[PDB]
C-alpha cells in the first residue's frame, strides 16, 4: 500500500504519508493528566489527554513530554501518542501500512529495539524502519554531499556525508536544544519580575521564544545597543492580558547555542561542533563540506541564525574556503520530507523490515537492518 | 464544528447513517440559533429559541442512544474509552438542556435575548461533544476488529 | 567604623553590627496602620506604626508587610521599615556605618537597583552591598561545601556551592514558604469551626503554628494515629480566653513544603527539590553535596523536619551515598550570622559599593559588583 | 557535461537515438537554468525553473527505463554493473527532484533564487550520472557479445 | 595531614621555626578534637572544644602573620601566587573559627557531639589549608633567590 | 571510544571531568580479546562478561560488550575511522623493513611498554596475531614486563647514571655558543 512516514521529535510529531510533500497531523507529543478536583458530574471521565486536545485544556492539567532528550522516558505515554497519531489524526489502520519512523544519532539501542517491538506487537504494522533524522535531512535538501546541523526539542547532531557515504566517526551530538532554550528563557525572564513556574506556563514562554526572541550578529554590540536604548523592546500579551516587556531577553536565550556556558553546559557551541565534525572527515573532502551546511530543525529557525552561523564558521575556517549555509524556508518540516522521499522510493522497498523478518529474528533486527 | 461533519462521505454502516443524520439536524439547528444571535434567522422569537434548544436535546438522548449501542458492540481500546466519556458528557448537556428550556419558559411566560444566551451556550456545548462522539464511534466501530477523508495537508510555512 | 548587617527577611527584620554573634533588633516586618475612629482628643495622631508598636496595638491596625515573597512591593513603607531599624532600634545614624543587605536569589533587578537607590540616596550610608542568603547561610555554618536549603517566609530557595564555587544553573527558587503555610492553616483550621479572617488574626494563627505544629516522619501512618485516637491533639487559648482545639492540622499545615499539591501549586516538595538541585551539579561533587544538606531559614525549624528530609532524601539517593542533614539549632539567625562574618572579613573590606562609585555608575553598579 | 555527448555521432542503434535525445533535452534544460543562474536565460521566473525541473525529471525517467531495457539486454560484463549502478543514482535523483519541486512549488505559492539553487544542483547531480549511463550502456551493448570518436591526444608538455 | 609536617626535619631558617611550631601545635589539637569525635581523648566538654577550636584560631592568625612576611621578603613566582591564596582561605578559616566559636557558646550556655561537628570540620579545613602554607612559603623563600626530605618511591605494581 | 560506544547502553559521559571517569572505568575492566568474534558470540549468548562499576555519585553502570570493544581499536583501528593497520601489522611491517638478517632476533624478543600496553590479555593476543603473519619457523615470543608501565623511566635511570653518557649532556656553555639548534646535533 502506501507507507506512512510518523516523525515522532522530542517536542512535534509530524505524520503523513510516503509520496505527499507535507505532513498532515502535526500536533505537540504532550500527554497532560488533570490535576485539580471534577465537581460536575460526567466532566471528568477521560483521563488523559494527548496532543493537541491537551494543549487547549493546559490550564487545568500537567502536561508531560513522553520523549526527553530524544530518548523514549515513557512507554505508556508513547504508546498513547502513536495510537493518537495513527487513529484520530491521520485515520489509519496500521496493520495495512509500513512505518518510516526517525530516530536520532547516538541514542541507546533499547530505544530502537523497544520502538520495533511496539510497533510489530502493538500496531501490528506490516513492515517498519528507523532513519537517522540528518540523513533523511539531507534527502529532503535535494544533495548528496553536506554536513546536516539538525536542531530540535531534544537534541542537536551532525552528519558530515559525502556523496552518500556517512562519516560515522565525525557524528557530534550535542544535547542543547529548544528545550534547554526555554528553561533559560524562564531563568533570564524572572530577572524582569514575570515568574513563569507551571508546565502551561512553560508553553506560553515556550511561544514568546517563537515569536520574539532572535539571534544576534554580534552578541557585544547588540548588548551595547540594547543597553544604550530602548529600540529593541518588544511586547507580549498573555493569555489572560497582561503585557509584558522583553528587550534584552530576546538575542541572550538564543545565543545560548554559541555559548553553551550560560546554562551551565561545558561543550562547544554549535558552530564550534560543526567545525570541529568538519575537520574529523577526510582531507579531501572539507572543501565540500564547507560549502554544503545543511540546518535542520525547529530551533534552526531564529532570525538572523544563517548570518551568524556563517560569521562564526568563516573566522575558523581557511580564509580561501568557501562557507555558506543552506536554510531552507522549510527546514522545520525537512526531517518528514525527506522521510517522504526515502520511503516512497523504488529501490527502498527491499529494505523494510517486514514482519515475518521481526518474527524470526527479534527485536534486534534493526541493528542490523537499519 | 460544520467541518468536522462535512469531511463524512457515502455497528458502523448500520446506525452510521442514523447517527450522522442526526448530527448534521443538530448543526441545522445550531446555526439557526447562532443566526438568531446576530440577528438575522429562520426564528426569532425567544420561544422558537427554547423550542429549538428542546428539539437539539431530544436529537441528544437519540444520538447518545445510538452511540451507546456501537460502543457496547465494539472492542476494548482507548477510543471506547473516549466514546464513552463523551457519551456521559453528552447526558449532562442534555439534562441541562431540558430543565433550563423550561425554567426559561416559564420566566418568559411570568413577564431577552440574554435569555436565549445561555440556551445556545449549553447546545452549543453538546454539538462540540456530539463531533467527537460520531468520530470516536466511527473509529471505534471501524478500525478495530459512510467514511472520513484523510486530513489536509499542513502548511510548510505559516505567515 | 563598624559595619551594619541589616537582613531584611519578608517576615522578620534582623539588624545588627558586623563582627558580633546576635543581631540587636529582631522585630516584625509590617506597617499597621488604624482603621477606626478616633474620639479622643490627642490620641490618633500617629499615622502609621512600625514593627513591634504595630504587633502590640494590632487590634485596632491592618497589619501589611512590605515585602512581599522576597520582592519589595511597597517602598515608602519599606523606606518606613528601614528608618525604624536605623534610628529607633539599633540607633545609629547610618552615614557613619556601610550596610550589609540580604537578598534572595533569582529576584528582579529593579529590587537590588532600588535598594541601592534608596540607601545611598536616602539614608546616605557610605557603603553598601547586597549579598545573597544562602551563602551566608553556608558561611554562618562554617563550612565550604554544601547546598543551603533556606526557607523563611517569602521563598525557599537552594544555592549548591563546592569549594566556594556556587553553581548558578543549580539555584532552585521556590515560591512557598512560611506565610503560605500560615493561609493554609487558616484554611484548614476553617474546618474546626475556628475562622480567623483579619490581620491581627492571622498573626495569630502564625502564633499556632509556631507553638504547635510540626512535621511527620510518615504521613499516612500520622493520619491513622490521628483518626484512630485523640492523642495529638493539644490545644492552644486565644487573646480573649477561649481555647480551640487542633489535632489533625498540625502536621497539615508543614506537609505543604513536602506536598505543595496541597495549596494547588505544581511544583515539587523541598525534598524533591534539593535533589533535583543535587542531580543538576557537576558528577564529582554529588557525593560532597549529599552529605552537607545546611538547612536554614525560620520555617525549617518544625520539630521534626531534618529526620523527615532525611528519610525523603535518602529514598530518592542511591543506596550507597551518606545523606545527612545539617541543622544548628540557630538556624533561624544562619542568614545574619553569615553577614556579620562577611562584613567584618579583612580580605572582603574592598568589595563594598563605595558612595563615589555609586555617583560614577549610577544605581547598576550593584548588578557589577554583586 | 555537454561536450560528453557532443562526441557521439550518427540494443544500441535499437534505443539509441532515443536516450541520446533524451539526454540532448536534459542538457538543454540543464544550461537553460544555469543560465538562469548567471541571469540571462529563456526562464526568468522560480515557477519556470521548478517546471524545466520536473521536465528533466520526466525524461530522467524514461531514459532510466530504455537504459534498463539495455541493461538486461546485454551480457555480464563490468561495464553493466556500472550501469546498474548509474541506473540506481538516475531514481535516487529522480525521485528527490519530484518532490523537492512540489515543495518549492507550495513555498513560493504560500508567499527567490536560493529556492532554485537546490533544484539547479539536483538536476545537475542527475545531468552527471546521464552522460555516465549513456556510455556504459554504449560499451555494454556494443563492445561486448550512433558512435563515439576515439578520445583526443593528451598533450604531451603541460604549462 | 601529620605526615606533610612529620617530612620537615632540622626568610626561612629565621622565621622558619616559628611557623613549624605553630603547625605542630595544629596538628596536635585538631587530632585532639578528632579524637572527641572518636569518643576518646584529652578533652570531652562541649566547651572544651570550643577553646580548643579559638586556640587553633589565633595560631592561625599568627601563622598568617609569618606566612605573610615571608611571602613579601619572597620574590614574584607561581608559588608567591599560591602561597598568597592559601593566605586568603587561612584569613577566611580563622574568621569562621572566631564567630562560630562564639555562637555555639552562647548556645550551649542558654541549654551536643554535633555541636562541635561543624567547628571540628572548620578547624580541619584550616589545618588542610596550613600544610600547603607551610610548605609554599618554605619554596619560595629557599628555592628561589628546616628541610623536607625527597619524596618516597612511587610503587612500580600497584596491587 | 569508549565514551562512544558507552553512549549505546544509556550513559552518557560529555565533560572531561567525565573524561577522567572514563579512563576509569577503561583502567579497571575493559580487557583484549583473544579472538574477537568467539568473545562477540559469548559475550552476545550469556551474561558471563557483564561487570559493573560505581560511579562517584553512587550509581552503578554495567559494560559487558564494550570491555574487549575498546582496545580492539588498536589491532582493528578501523573502528574509530583510522585507515592505518592495527599494531601487530605494524609492529610485523617494522620487522619486515628491516635487513634479512635480523629478523630472527627481532622476532624472539618484542619488547612492549607505554600504559596501553596494560591490558590483560594484550601479550597473548599479540602474540597469536603476528605468528599468523611471521613465517611458521620462527620464533615468536612477546617480552612484557609487569613494570612495563615505568619502563621508560627505568631506562632513563640507567642511561642518565652511566660513567660514559656524562660526556653526552648538551650543557649551558654549548646551548649558549650554538643556540637552540645544538639538540639536533647532539641527540
Ligand atoms: N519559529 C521558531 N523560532 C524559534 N524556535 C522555534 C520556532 N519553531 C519551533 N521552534 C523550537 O523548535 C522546537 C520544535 O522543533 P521540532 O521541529 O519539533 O523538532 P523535533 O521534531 O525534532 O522535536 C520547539 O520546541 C521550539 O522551541
Ligand atoms: N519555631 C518555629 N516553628 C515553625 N515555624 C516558624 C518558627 N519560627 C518562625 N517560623 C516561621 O518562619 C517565619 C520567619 O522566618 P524568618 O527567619 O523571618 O525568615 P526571613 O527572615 O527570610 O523572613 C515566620 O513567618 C514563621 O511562619
Ligand atoms: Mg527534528
Ligand atoms: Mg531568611
Ligand atoms: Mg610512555
Amino acid at each position: 500500500t502506501t507507507a506512512l512516514v510518523c516523525d515522532n521529535g522530542s517536542g512535534l510529531v509530524k505524520a503523513g504519508f510516503a509520496g505527499d510533500d507535507a505532513p498532515r497531523a502535526v500536533f505537540p507529543s504532550i500527554v497532560g493528566r488533570p490535576r485539580h478536583q471534577g465537581v460536575m458530574v460526567g466532566m471528568g471521565q477521560k483521563d488523559s489527554y494527548v496532543g493537541d486536545e491537551a494543549q487547549s485544556k493546559r490550564g487545568i492539567l500537567t502536561l508531560k513530554y513522553p520523549i526527553e532528550h530524544g530518548i523514549i522516558t515513557n512507554w505508556d505515554d508513547m504508546e498513547k501518542i502513536w495510537h493518537h497519531t495513527f487513529y484520530n489524526e491521520l485515520r489509519v489502520a496500521p496493520e495495512e501500512h509500513p512505518t518510516l519512523l526517525t530516530e536520532a544519532p547516538l541514542n541507546p539501542k533499547a530505544n530502537r529495539e523497544k520502538m520495533t517491538q511496539i510497533m510489530f506487537e502493538t500496531f501490528n504494522v506490516p513492515a517498519m524502519y528507523v532513519a537517522i533524522q540528518a540523513v533523511l535531512s539531507l534527502y529532503a535538501s535535494g544533495r548528496t554531499t553536506g554536513i546536516v546541523l539538525d536542531s530540535g526539542d531534544g537534541v542537536t547532531h551532525n552528519v558530515p556525508i559525502y556523496e552518500g557515504y556517512a562519516l560515522p566517526h565525525a557524528i557530534m551530538r550535542l544535547d542543547l536544544a529548544g528545550r534547554d532554550l526555554t528553561d533559560y528563557l524562564m531563568k533570564i525572564l524572572t530577572e524582569r519580575g514575570y515568574s513563569f513556574v507551571t508546565t502551561a506556563e512553560r508553553e506560553i514562554v515556550r511561544d514568546i521564544k517563537e515569536k520574539l526572541c532572535y539571534v544576534a550578529l554580534d552578541f557585544e554590540n547588540e548588548m551595547a545597543t540594547a543597553a544604550s536604548s530602548s529600540s529593541l523592546e518588544k511586547s507580549y500579551e498573555l493569555p489572560d492580558g497582561q503585557v509584558i516587556t522583553i528587550g534584552n531577553e530576546r538575542f541572550r536565550c538564543p545565543e545560548t547555542l554559541f555559548q553553551p556556558s550560560f546554562i551551565g553546559m561545558e561543550s562547544a557551541g554549535i558552530h564550534e561542533t560543526t567545525y570541529n565534525s568538519i575537520m574529523k572527515c577526510d582531507i579531501d573532502i572539507r572543501k565540500d563540506l564547507y560549502a554544503n551546511n545543511v540546518m535542520s530543525g525547529g530551533t534552526t529557525m531564529y532570525p538572523g541564525i544563517a548570518d551568524r552561523m556563517q560569521k562564526e564558521i568563516t573566522a575558523l575556517a581557511p580564509s580561501t574556503m568557501k562557507i555558506k549555509i543552506i536554510a531552507p524556508p522549510e527546514r522545520k518540516y525537512s526531517v518528514w520530507i525527506g522521510g517522504s522521499i526515502l520511503a516512497s522510493l523504488s529501490t527502498f522497498q527491499q529494505m523494510w523490515i517486514t514482519k515475518q523478518e521481526y518474527d524470526e529474528a527479534g527485536p534486534s533486527i534493526v541493528h542490523r537492518k537499519c | 464544528i460544520q467541518a468536522q461533519i462535512d469531511i463524512f462521505k457515502v455497528k458502523w454502516d448500520e446506525t452510521g447513517n442514523d447517527i450522522i443524520s442526526l448530527a448534521n439536524n443538530m448543526c441545522k439547528i445550531m446555526m439557526s440559533m447562532t443566526e438568531f444571535t446576530r440577528g438575522c434567522g429562520p426564528l426569532k422569537t425567544t420561544m422558537d429559541v427554547i423550542r429549538a434548544a428542546q428539539e437539539i436535546s431530544l436529537n441528544g438522548s437519540k444520538l447518545n442512544a445510538l452511540a451507546r449501542q456501537i460502543g457496547e458492540e465494539s472492542a476494548d481500546s482507548q477510543t471506547k474509552k473516549d466514546l464513552l466519556a463523551y457519551l456521559s458528557q453528552i447526558t449532562l448537556y442534555c439534562q441541562q438542556l431540558n430543565i433550563c428550556s423550561k425554567v426559561k419558559a416559564d420566566v418568559t411566560q411570568v413577564g431577552a435575548l440574554d435569555s436565549a444566551m445561555s440556551l445556545i451556550q449549553t447546545a452549543r456545548n453538546l454539538l462540540t461533544a456530539v463531533v467527537q462522539t460520531v468520530k470516536a464511534a466511527y473509529i471505534a466501530s471501524t478500525k478495530f476488529r459512510w467514511r472520513m477523508a484523510p486530513p489536509k495537508k499542513q502548511p510548510l510555512i505559516r505567515p
